[PDB]
């Protein structure tokens, strides 16, 4: 209907344009009848009639006269509801300063007319004077006069000297300034200044110059002269009981500016003297600014209230504001709430609706359902009729009701399976039945939530519901797509029970034709539930053309995993139910019938587990008692120990041997110690118990305990919490982080005393103050991502890139902690991936790699695999729906038009919000494994001894086996004692190397004589005389103390002949010499037998939480930045110690511009003559990411942040697919900074956004001339959310004065093109299903 | 090392300090510092410690 | 959840990662070194008997606690 | 110039008390409504 | 109607399904059709989706409906 929505500046023609009328009298109503008056605040003659159809006068009260204008009074007979949209103005008697172009922080009136804001605003309050055009009368434009130096610069001068005080004088400023032939004269200086800071502010202020040229404002309306007032319905004055009333602050701020209007308006009128009209000009100024803004100023006037009044710009802005608490967060109609009960006799699909509720809700579809068959023949009757309740308006809910969604919705709502739609089943009560499954859904306990149901209306709205937000259709967690409707604790424990076996239960043994006899004998009371049998099973394979291929067989089982397969489908095997079956197992069962299914066998096989499981732990009757916490009985012993100990590490500091620091670590080391102990005794006690036979033996088997049953099945809690029932406590903690180090010996089965009762509750009173001070803060993350990624939404098929991250799994050292079928699954393969014998290609391209072939490409041992990635997408705001994959909540793949930066913010927040919200960090390499060494960057050398010690820098260790896959990676240490070859397949169990971190030596390469010339004791060494075995040390030093006269030069490390002819370097026409820098234990004497590869001189010597994730995605400059090798080429160093070191990598083909300043306290990695290629390292720590940006690939801060993050992710536990990571990164590095501007139409100096940059650099590349190059820039998600495209968008979360004056004064537009932008504007998102309406739409512009 | 940096070294210029970070700006008289600084912890109707 | 689970979480991590944070700090296993690292002091055997691979001797290390009793 | 190494400090640790501010106001003002709105500058 | 799987894995897309469903139960409702399939008394949005699950309803057969309805 509007298709766009444009901000500028208001021009005074078009303030008295929107208005009806002068606001003249500072009087709201008329006191006595409550009437509006005439022109007063709350006019009818401007804004309208206070009855629909009705004047203020009484005389065309009729809704015969329409239209008409009466003649008494003034009004037009019109509807009430005009008043809500009709605005006058006030012309005000002298101009005043808009404050928001003057008190902003850039402040534009300032940065307009090339004057400091402190001038301005010293002219504007009646200081100085200020010269308009002053002729050639010795003076400039443009200036302050000061009253006195204005007064006697008019002696001399009988020029009218055009000099102006307050606002008249910017008004006349502004409007006889230029702006286009200011734009010439300072492109023609800027023809002639190529400076700094001079071209600097000469461009500065030419970007606002041009844009104010384009935009069509003029400078002259940032000075206000007429002042628009609001509707009077947006500051209304509604008449409260009794007499009262209640109006807004706005009618305050209005009164006051009408006020001193007529005052300033009298005072003019009366010739008054100029300093209590400069007064009252300069009151009024101030009333304009705080009605329009009240605080910009200062201070914000309080009225009979305390707290400060609400202006226009607090009326838009602030928590409190429409922008935020209006546009978004509101109420809504057809909704209600109740409280959640469980019912578990729903299926998956169903929530259970009061009746109460449902007769409430549904009401007009129960007047159109009950009068269309009639049964009321008015809708009044209809009303009658259901406010009675009759025995008819039941059936005709109950028909009404019947496939019609409600989307119930929990507060918190974290995810997107906070709202999901039920088919409502109408119960009584007042509580609403909620599907047991969903429940570690919604996280909804039943400890007294209640669930917000709404109703949808429209056929697409019940469409919705019914196809993307029913509880079937989202049964797989989006951020993992793992089920989410795994069976939480009673399930598990019937699922548990039944299936797990007994050594000797009644009928053991018996042969049994299948399930139905399982049962039978069961439900008959023949046989236990768990008793191991030999039960004929069917169990179905597809391991064919779809074909579900029978196979009978005869297992070795117990009855009631007989009994539970029955509802298992087909397509499973029957091994999944032949054992415990505790938690993960079922979730691995439930996630097998998934894979192998598909969607409603898994949610029919859901439904069953969970009433199997119900049915089967009521059968149980698994109780708990006080019998069920067996207390170890060493637990005395090791109490007694423990105390034992600690009494003699108190004699031994009452002996002065160690002091109170070592003994309170020695007594909490020892008392940890004996807790472990204690915890070990129970927990060996109760999982193992004693029970005879089917030949009367002793047999151990694992305990039916139900405390071992409820903590070993993973039904609820684990072995912790087992520890503090029947094992000691421990030590208990502090809310300062310490530990108390007298512990709790006792436990819950026992009692606690009143002192260990005391000293628990530090820390679990610090325990829930975290919790309820996290939970006020939960989606602070989740809102902080959606504002990154609100506008990216999946708009095409297949952009068709070659690029992508190439995916290889996290062997850190040892073990791999998540393999390559966890990363590889669903991404799509950018490229042709071959198998071992590199010959055939296993997966052509463009794939979805499902299960099917990750684990093809997991049997072929495949090891790097380049997936297609979100982060090389060739697509513009989108990304295209192979580039992101598969959808994750549903298993198919993506569709278009899926927020995927909506839902990754959310697949990082909800799964982000189990993380801490407080911070917490924590000789010879062990081989263990046999295989192949293969290395890269590998340069050794031999030693005459048979060992090696490695010269090139990153050789780090790579061990492949004879499958492909990597074994043992680790970082080889600069010249540690190898016991390790080259490339020769070793034997597990001998140590590759023997590291020493006091032994970084500089090995040579070739043997000889390491004699020394330029070699000057005093002026670059120490004298270093080691009198323990009595050898000629020569330590270098550092720039600390040695003189000036050899700091510059450097000592040879260079190696000769026998002779004294110096060896060349292999490849290299320079000398053997290895100057050395700081502090290198020198061994080596002039003229010594050595050989190649000696020890010359050697060098001596994981956080979590939400916190940690806040900070990777803000990108914080650490403050020990890992400093990198900026160019390709071989190393020197620079200047000694003005601060800091120099060092030039010098390129052998290329230029050194590049010494950089290298503090001292930074120790080299490298040596002075180690050649290292760009993206390379010097410094040793926290990698900053923006350095990864600048110097190696996207793909490099790509694999770095999605590494890093999921390294927070993983370490606590939580799982998550690595596509969400990689929205929120492709949306954070979407600004590049131009260096070759080219033909391209931008700046040298030019930060914008990149997929602006490829589509013209896209087209100017498409003619005959060429584009620019453009190094791409990464910020934080709080400052890549400030530079959005949208003014209405940012508005929302950035703050609204500056973004608003931002886009007044550009003349901005707002195609809308977004997701918060129509979402503010009431129109379709254009994401989900009204992605075709903005195709239906931008149909119609091409037309 | 407090005495090291303390630009003040007798009572006279020490309430001169005081009264400018008091009150700053004024020129401080002998007196006017002086009573300032007494009546701020030792007189009952400014200082009071119950 | 019930709302006092999470503080369970939160107090479990609290006492665990207090309790590492200290038993990091108890150098286990080391060299026999006889003399002191900041004095030279011959550490008496008994202490080595206690703790092995003390590099700092008794007070020494008394005044290391004092010194980093503040911080820095 | 104090006032520009109060900006410095406040950016170079990501915070200011009023200790440091008042530390790091001149000489020559006195009441505290100007001094607040230094606040609100730095602010 | 529990779940639209067959429905969304007929046309292919899941939101174009909801606009397609949309439109015939718009029609079957207030535009004066008849159900393809017979209805089983199901509401009008699953009858929708029912004549989406056998082929019935795409958006071609829609709008070369739509051609047939002006055709007269
Ligand atoms: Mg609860
Ligand atoms: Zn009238
Ligand atoms: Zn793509
Ligand atoms: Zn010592």
């Amino acid at each position: 209907e509007f298709d766009a929505i444009k901000i500028a500046l208001a021009s005074p023609d078009m303030i008295r344009s929107w208005s009806f009328g002068e606001v003249k009298k500072p009087e709201t109503i008329n006191y006595r009848t409550f009437k509006p008056e005439r022109d007063g605040l709350f006019c009818a003659r401007i804004f309208g009639p206070v009855k629909d159809y009705e004047c203020l006068c009484g005389k065309y009260k009729r809704l015969k006269h329409r239209g008409v204008i009466c003649e008494k009074c003034g009004v037009e007979v019109t509807q009430t509801k005009v008043r809500r949209e009709r605005m006058g103005h006030i012309e005000l008697a002298s101009p005043t300063a808009h404050i928001w172009f003057l008190k902003s922080l850039p402040s534009r009136i300032g940065l307009l007319l090339d004057m400091p804001l402190r001038d301005i605003e010293r002219v504007l309050y009646f200081e100085s004077y200020v010269v308009i055009e002053g002729g050639m009368t010795n003076l400039e434009r443009q200036q302050i006069l000061t009253e006195e130096q204005y007064l006697d610069a008019l002696e001399e001068f009988g020029d009218e000297f055009d000099a102006k005080m307050g606002a008249e004088a910017i008004q006349a400023l502004l409007k006889s300034m230029d702006l286009e032939q200011e734009c010439e004269q300072l492109r023609e200086e800027l023809n002639e200044t190529n400076s700094e800071t001079k071209r600097k502010k000469l461009t500065k202020r030419i970007k606002l110059l041009e844009a104010f040229v384009q935009s069509g404002n003029k400078p002259e309306w940032m000075i206000l002269t007429v002042l628009p007032v609001l509707p009077p319905d947006l500051r209304p004055l509604v008449p409260l009981d009794g007499g009262r009333f209640a109006t807004s602050d706005l009618n305050d701020l209005y009164r006051r500016v009408i006020n001193r209007n007529n005052r300033l308006k009298r005072l003019l009128d009366l010739a008054a003297p100029d300093i209590i009209v400069r007064n009252e000009k300069r009151m009024l100024q101030e009333a304009v600014d705080a009605l329009l803004d009240n605080g910009r100023r200062g201070r914000a006037i309080t009225g009979s209230n305390k707290r400060p009044l609400k202006s226009l710009a607090d009326m838009i802005k602030g928590k409190q504001g429409r922008f935020r608490q209006n546009l978004l967060g509101k109420r809504v109609d057809y909704s209600g709430r109740s409280v959640i009960t469980v019912g578990p006799y729903l299926r998956l699909h169903q929530c259970g609706l009061p009746k109460k509720m449902a007769l409430e809700l549904f009401k007009p579809f129960i007047y159109g359902k009950l009068e269309l068959r009639g049964l009321a023949t008015t809708i009044k009757a209809a009303k009658k009729m259901v406010e009675r309740e009759e025995a008819v308006v039941w059936d005709i809910l109950d028909e009404v009701i019947r496939e019609h969604p409600v989307l119930l919705n929990r507060a918190p709502t974290l995810h997107r399976l906070g709202i999901q739609a039920f088919e409502p089943v109408l119960i009584e009560g007042k509580a609403i039945q909620l599907h047991p499954l969903v429940c570690a859904a919604y996280n909804a306990d039943f400890d007294g939530d209640q669930m917000a149901v709404h109703v949808p209306l429209t056929l697409e709205a019940q469409l919705e519901a019914r196809a993307l937000m029913m509880s079937t259709n989202n049964i797989l967690s989006p951020a993992n797509g793992e089920p989410i409707i795994v069976p939480s604790q009673d399930v598990v424990l019937g699922l548990y029970y039944m299936t797990r076996d007994c050594v000797n239960a009644k009928g053991e043994g018996m042969v049994l034709t299948g399930p139905k006899e399982a049962e039978r004998l069961y439900r008959s009371g023949l046989a236990s539930l768990h008793a191991r049998v030999k039960v004929r099973i069917t169990e179905y394979e597809k391991d064919a053309n779809g074909e579900l291929v029978a196979k009978t067989s005869l297992k070795d089982t117990t009855v009631g995993r007989a009994i539970l397969w029955m509802i298992v489908p087909k397509g499973l095997p029957y091994s999944i139910v032949n054992q415990a079956l505790g938690k993960k197992a079922i979730s691995k069962m439930l996630n097998t019938c998934y894979r192998i299914l598909g969607l409603k066998p898994t949610v029919i096989f859901a439904d069953q587990i969970m009433y199997t499981g119900f049915a089967y732990a009521a059968r149980s009757g698994a109780s708990v008692g006080i019998d069920d916490m067996v207390i170890p009985e060493k637990k005395h012993e090791i109490i007694s120990e423990a105390e034992a100990e600690v009494a003699e590490i108190q004699e031994q500091f009452q002996s002065g041997l160690v002091t109170a620091g070592e003994r309170y670590n020695k007594v909490i080391d020892i008392w940890a110690a004996a807790n472990d102990r204690v915890s070990k005794a129970m927990m060996d006690n109760l999982q193992t118990e004693t029970v005879i036979n089917r030949d009367g033996q002793e047999e151990k088997q694992v305990s039916f305990n139900s405390i071992y049953m409820m903590a070993d099945s993973g039904a609820r809690g684990s072995a912790a919490q087992i520890r503090q029932l029947a094992g000691m406590r421990g030590l208990m903690a502090k809310p300062d982080g310490s530990i108390i180090e007298t512990p709790i010996t006792a436990n819950f089965r026992e009692g606690l005393n009143v002192l260990q009762y005391f000293i628990s509750t530090h820390g679990a009173r610090k325990g829930l103050a975290d919790t309820a001070l996290k939970t006020a803060n939960s989606g602070y993350l989740t809102r902080r991502l959606v504002d990154v990624a609100q506008d990216l939404v999946v708009t095409e098929d297949d952009c068709g890139t070659h690029e992508g991250i190439m995916m290889t799994p996290v062997i850190e050292g040892g073990d791999v902690k998540e393999p390559l079928r966890d990363r590889v699954l669903g991404r799509v393969t950018a490229e042709d991936v071959l198998k071992p014998g590199t010959a055939d290609i296993l997966v052509p391209r463009n794939t979805l790699l499902h299960e099917q072939w990750c684990d093809l490409l997991e049997e072929n041992s495949v090891d790097a695999v380049k997936v297609r990635s979100v982060v090389s997408c060739d697509t513009d705001f989108g990304v295209c729906a192979h580039c992101y994959g598969r959808d994750l909540a549903r298993g198919h793949i993506i569709n278009k038009g899926e927020a995927i930066g909506v839902i990754a913010a959310q697949s990082i927040g909800e799964p982000g919000t189990q993380l801490t919200m407080r911070t917490f960090h924590i000789s010879s390499i062990q081989v263990k494994n046999k295989g192949s060494i293969k290395l890269s960057n590998v340069k050794s050398v031999v030693n005459s001894s048979g060992k090696l010690v490695i010269t090139s820098r990153n050789t780090e260790l790579k061990l492949i086996d004879e499958f492909g896959r990597t074994k043992e990676s680790y970082k080889v240490p600069y010249g540690a004692v190898l016991a390790k070859g080259d490339g020769e397949q070793v034997a597990g169990g001998e140590t590759v190397a023997n590291w020493d971190p006091h032994t970084m030596p500089v090995i040579t390469e070739v043997s000889g004589f390491v004699r020394f010339t330029d070699m000057i004791d005093g002026q670059t060494i120490t004298r270093q005389t080691d009198e323990l075995t009595g050898l000629s040390s020569l330590v270098v030093l550092d720039s600390a103390e040695r003189t000036a006269g050899g700091k510059d030069l450097r000592p040879a490390l260079k190696i000769v002949d026998a002779q004294g002819n110096d060896v060349l370097i292999p490849g290299t026409d320079m000398p053997a010499q290895y100057f050395l820098p700081g502090k290198a234990i020198v061994q080596l004497e002039d003229g010594v037998q050595i050989s190649s590869g000696d020890t010359l001189a050697r060098i001596p010597q994981i956080t979590g939480g939400l916190p940690r994730v806040a900070d990777l995605f803000e990108a914080r400059r650490p403050k020990e930045p890992a400093i990198l090798a900026e160019i390709s080429g071989i190393v020197s160093f620079g200047k000694e110690t003005k601060g800091k070191r120099r060092l030039v990598i010098t390129p052998v083909d290329g230029s050194d511009p590049y010494e950089e300043m290298i503090p001292k306290w930074r120790q080299l990695n490298v040596f002075e003559g180690e050649r290292v290629e760009r993206g390379d390292v010097i410094s040793d720590g926290p990698e900053a990411p923006h350095d990864i940006l600048r110097l190696r690939g996207v793909h490099a801060v790509t694999r770095y942040i999605v590494n890093e993050v999921q390294d927070v992710y993983r370490l606590q536990g939580v799982k998550i697919n690595d596509k969400h990571i990689e929205v929120i990164v492709r949306q954070m590095l979407r600004k590049a900074t131009i260096v070759n501007a080219g033909s391209s139409d931008f700046l040298e100096g030019e930060q914008v956004e990149y997929s602006r940059v490829k589509i013209a650099n896209r087209e100017l590349e498409a003619n005959g001339k060429v584009g620019a190059t453009y190094s791409r820039d990464l910020l934080g998600i709080t400052k890549a959310s400030l530079a959005t495209e949208s003014f209405i968008s940012a508005a929302s979360f950035q703050e609204t004065t500056r973004v608003l004056t931002e886009a007044a004064v550009a003349g901005k537009r707002d195609e809308l093109r977004g997701l918060k932008e129509n979402v503010i504007v009431g129109r379709l998102i254009p994401a989900g299903t009204g992605y075709a309406y903005h195709q239906d739409r931008m149909r119609r512009r091409a037309a | 090392e407090t005495l090291r940096v303390d630009p003040t070294n007798d009572r006279l210029s020490a309430l001169v300090e005081i009264y400018r970070m008091m009150r700053p700006g004024e020129p401080p008289t002998r007196e006017a510092a002086e009573s300032l600084f007494e009546n701020l912890f030792f007189s009952e109707d400014r200082y009071d410690l119950s | 959840s019930d709302e006092a689970d999470e503080a369970y979480s939160v107090t479990e991590q609290l006492t665990m990662t207090g309790i590492n944070r200290i038993r990091q700090k108890i150098n286990a296993h080391g060299i026999p070194v006889y003399l002191c690292e900041a004095c030279g002091n011959p550490i008496p055997e008994a202490r080595r008997k206690i703790f092995p691979g003390v590099t700092l001797c008794v007070e020494c290390q008394a005044y290391q606690e004092r010194q980093r009793k503040h911080y820095a | 110039s104090q006032l520009k190494l109060l900006v410095t400090r406040g950016k170079e640790q990501g915070y200011l008390t009023y200790a440091e501010v008042n530390d790091h106001l001149p000489e020559d003002i006195v009441d505290s409504d100007q001094i607040e709105d230094i606040i609100q500058m730095i602010n | 109607r529990v779940t639209v799987q067959d429905a969304v894995e007929k046309i292919g897309n899941r939101f174009d399904l909801v606009l397609v469903a949309a439109r015939r139960a718009r029609q079957m409702q207030v535009g004066g059709k008849d159900p393809l399939v017979p209805e089983e008394n199901d509401k009008t949005t699953v009858i929708a989706l029912r004549e989406i699950e056998e082929g019935l309803i795409n958006n071609q057969i829609l709008d070369v409906r739509e051609r047939q309805e002006q055709q007269e």
